[PDB]
C-alpha cells in the first residue's frame, strides 16, 4: 500500500523540469527524488553526528 | 461464573523496502513522467546542453572564443562521468530471502511487507502455535501487561512503540470462562540476542499467518490485521 | 401574541446544534 | 407576522453560524477535553517533511481526503516555509570543500479537530501503512512554538527584551 | 533616575505598540514562480501528440480510474473491518469490567509526540562508510 500517493507530478503551471535522482543518506538506503541537474546519483554526507574526540578519531583513520 | 483474563501482543514491523509496482501502475508512471517533461518549462542542464550545441555548430563556421572552459562541463563529459559514477556505485540487494530461502525466523526477512512474531509453545495438554500471550493481576493494566510481556519472553532489548491504548481484539472461549485481548504493537528497534535459542520465534507474514495457525480463535487475527 | 404553526415547520427536522457535524451542500444546482 | 401561525418560515440565521467578519483574528484556543472515557483530546498537527515537493503534496492531498472521508474535522491543511540545505563535500585528497547540490525540503500540516483513541489508532494505522517512499510523518499537539513556527522572527522584540534584561 | 524611568516607561510602550502590530506568516517559496523561469517559456516547442497516443492515453486513463476506485472501494473495506472488530473489543470490554473499559477509553500521553519514516527504495547496507562533507543551511529570512 506504499505504492498509493506515489504516481504523481507536479500540478502547477511554470516549473523546471525534473529527474528522479537517487539519494543515498549515512545509512545505505536509497530513495528516488525529482530534482534538476540529472545527476544518476546524491549522497548525504556528515560531519557534525559526532562529537570531538570521535572527530579526531576519524580523521586520524581517514 | 470464573473468569480468566489475558492479554496478548500483535508486533508488526515496518516494510523496509517499497513495494514493486503493478505493470499498470508503470504504465501510469512512464505517462505521468512524459506529461510532466512536456509541461515543464526548461531546466537550466537542459538549456545548457542547447545553448552549446548550437554555439558549436556556430563556432565551426565562425572560430571565435565564445566559452573556454565550459565546453564539456555540460552534459557530454560531464554526464559520461555521472554515468560512470552511477555504474560504478553498487546498491544493496533487495532480495535478502530469495538467497536464504531457509530461515523463516530472521527479522531480516521479508521487507516489503510486514511481519508478526509467532511463538511456539507446548503445553502440559495443549501443544498450539500460539501468539503471544500474557498474564496479569487484576492490579495490572492491559497495556503495562503487553510491555511487560514484550520486556521479559522475548528476552532481547526490543522498542516497541504502542499505537493506542484501546484493546485491537478480544476473543473468548468458555470450558467458566476465558477471554484474550490482542493489542497491536509497532517495532521500531529490536536487538533479538541468542538468535539460535531453542524458543521457535518465527517472523511471518499474512499468507504464511494463514499457513500457520490452525485454531479458529486464532484465525480471525487476520480480521484485524492490515492486509497490505 | 404566538399562536401553533397548523402543522409541521419546513426547518425543524434538522437540529440546530452542532452544525460543523452536518453535511451541507455546496451546489446552487 | 407574529400573531400569525406561519411566524418565522423565514428564520434562517440559526441555520448557518458562520458570521466573523473579522480580518484575521484566528481562535487557536482548543483545549485538549480529557474527561478519561470520552478522550475528545484537543488539535492535532500532522507533519509530512519530504525533499519531493510533488510527493509531499500529493500524500498531504490524500491525508485531507481521507480525513474528510473518516468525518474528520480539519481545521487546516497548510505549508510550513521550505528549508533549503547547501551539500559541502570533501574533495579528494582532504583540506577542501566544494558545493554539490541544494536540497529543499518542504513541510506540509493538517491540523484536525477532533479525535478518540480508537479511531487515532485506526488512523495511525492507516497512514503508516500508507506511507510513501522518503517521506518523514509527524504527529503532534498543536503547541504556541508549533504555532510560532509559520510565523517570522521579532528582531525588534527580541532587541527590546534583551534591554529590559 | 527619572531619565532611566522614562526610559523604560518609553521601552515599555515600545513592546506595547509592537504587540499591536501583526503577526504575518513568512511567504512560501513553493507557491511563488521566480523570475528565472520567465524567459525558459518562449523556447519551449511543441508536441504534437498522435493519434495512437491519445487513444492509449485514454485508455490507460479508463483503466487507472477504474483501479482506483477498486482500490478505495477495498480500502474502505479494510477499515470498515477494522473498525467492527474494535467495536467488538471494545463492547466484549464493557460487557466483561467497566474499570478497564474506562482505563482502555483514554489515549496514553506517549503518542503525543508521534513520529514515523516510510520505506526506502533500497535497504540500509552494512558497515556503509559516507567519506565526508559538511552541512549549512542557505534559507532566506
Amino acid at each position: 500500500d506504499c505504492n498509493r500517493a506515489l504516481l504523481t507530478r507536479l500540478h502547477r503551471q511554470t516549473y523546471a523540469r525534473l529527474y528522479p535522482v537517487l539519494l543515498v543518506k549515512q545509512d545505505g538506503s536509497t530513495i528516488h527524488i525529482r530534482y534538476r541537474e540529472p545527476r544518476r546519483m546524491l549522497t548525504m554526507p556528515v560531519d557534525l553526528d559526532s562529537l570531538s574526540p570521535e572527530e579526531r578519531r576519524a580523521r586520524f583513520r581517514k | 461464573s470464573p473468569w480468566r483474563l489475558l492479554g496478548a501482543l500483535c508486533l508488526q514491523r515496518p516494510p523496509l523496502v517499497t513495494k514493486p509496482l503493478t505493470p499498470l501502475q508503470e504504465e501510469m508512471a512512464d505517462l505521468l513522467q512524459q506529461i510532466e517533461i512536456e509541461r515543464s518549462l526548461y531546466s537550466d542542464h537542459e538549456l545548457r546542453a542547447l545553448d552549446e550545441a548550437q554555439q558549436l555548430a556556430k563556432k565551426k563556421s565562425d572560430l571565435y572564443e565564445e566559452e573556454d572552459e565550459q565546453n564539456i562541463l555540460l552534459a557530454q563529459d560531464l554526464e559520461d562521468m555521472w554515468e560512470q559514477k552511477f555504474l560504478h556505485f553498487k546498491l544493496g540487494a533487495r532480495l535478502t530471502e530469495a538467497d536464504k530461502k531457509d530461515d523463516r525466523t530472521s527479522l531480516h526477512r521479508k521487507l516489503d511487507r510486514n511481519l508478526i512474531l509467532l511463538v511456539r509453545e507446548k503445553l502440559g495438554d495443549q501443544d498450539i502455535w500460539m501468539l503471544p500471550q500474557s498474564d496479569w493481576q487484576p492490579g495490572e493494566t492491559l497495556r503495562q501487561t503487553a510491555e511487560r510481556t514484550l520486556a521479559t519472553l522475548s528476552e532481547n532489548n526490543m522498542e516497541a512503540k504502542f499505537l493506542g491504548n484501546a484493546p485491537c481484539g478480544h476473543y473468548k472461549f468458555k470450558f467458566l470462562g476465558a477471554k484474550v485481548f490482542f493489542f497491536k504493537a509497532l517495532l521500531l528497534t529490536g536487538d533479538f540476542s541468542q538468535a539460535g535459542k531453542k524458543g521457535h520465534h518465527v517472523w511471518v507474514s499474512k499468507e504464511e499467518l494463514g499457513d500457520y495457525l490452525k485454531p479458529k480463535y486464532l484465525a480471525q487475527v487476520r480480521r484485524f490485521l492490515l492486509d497490505l | 401574541r404566538r399562536a401553533a404553526p397548523l402543522g409541521p415547520m419546513p426547518n425543524e427536522d434538522i437540529d440546530v446544534s452542532d452544525l460543523e457535524r452536518l453535511k451541507k451542500y455546496r451546489s446552487f444546482d | 407576522y407574529r400573531s400569525k401561525p406561519t411566524h418565522g418560515i423565514g428564520r434562517y440565521k440559526h441555520l448557518v453560524k458562520a458570521q466573523e467578519p473579522k480580518k484575521k483574528k484566528g481562535k487557536v484556543e482548543v483545549r485538549p477535553i480529557n474527561l478519561g472515557t470520552d478522550y475528545e483530546y484537543g488539535v492535532l498537527n500532522i507533519h509530512l517533511i519530504a525533499y519531493d515537493m510533488a510527493l509531499a503534496e500529493s500524500y498531504a492531498q490524500y491525508v485531507h481526503n481521507l480525513c474528510n472521508h473518516l468525518a474528520i474535522k480539519v481545521e487546516e491543511s497548510y505549508a510550513m516555509p521550505t528549508k533549503t540545505m547547501e551539500v559541502l563535500q570533501l574533495q579528494e585528497q582532504g583540506s577542501k570543500m566544494f558545493l554539490d547540490a541544494v536540497l529543499t525540503t518542504h513541510e506540509r500540516v493538517v491540523q484536525i479537530s477532533g479525535l478518540s483513541a480508537t479511531f487515532a489508532e485506526i488512523f495511525l494505522e492507516i497512514i503508516h501503512s500508507n506511507l510513501p517512499e522518503g517521506v518523514k510523518l509527524s504527529v503532534r499537539e498543536h503547541t504556541e512554538e508549533d504555532f510560532k513556527g509559520r510565523f517570522k522572527a521579532r528582531p525588534e522584540l527580541e532587541e527590546l527584551l534583551a534591554k529590559l534584561n | 533616575p527619572k531619565k532611566d524611568q522614562a526610559a523604560k516607561d518609553r521601552l515599555k510602550k515600545r513592546i506595547r505598540r509592537l504587540e499591536k502590530a501583526s503577526q504575518e506568516l513568512i511567504p512560501i517559496e513553493d507557491f511563488i514562480t521566480p523570475v528565472k523561469f520567465l524567459n525558459k517559456e518562449r523556447q519551449r516547442p511543441p508536441v504534437e501528440l498522435p493519434f495512437e497516443e491519445s487513444e492509449r492515453r485514454a485508455l490507460l486513463l479508463k483503466r487507472w480510474s477504474l483501479y482506483k476506485q477498486r482500490e478505495h472501494e477495498m480500502e474502505r473495506s479494510a477499515i470498515r473491518s477494522l473498525l467492527e472488530a474494535q467495536e467488538e473489543a471494545l463492547q466484549e470490554l464493557r460487557l466483561s469490567s467497566p474499570e478497564l473499559h474506562a482505563e482502555a477509553t483514554k489515549r496514553d500521553p506517549s503518542l503525543f509526540p508521534f513520529e514515523r519514516q516510510g520505506p526506502d527504495y533500497t535497504p540500509p547496507i552494512s558497515d556503509y562508510q559516507p567519506p565526508e562533507g559538511r552541512y549549512q543551511d542557505i534559507t532566506k529570512v
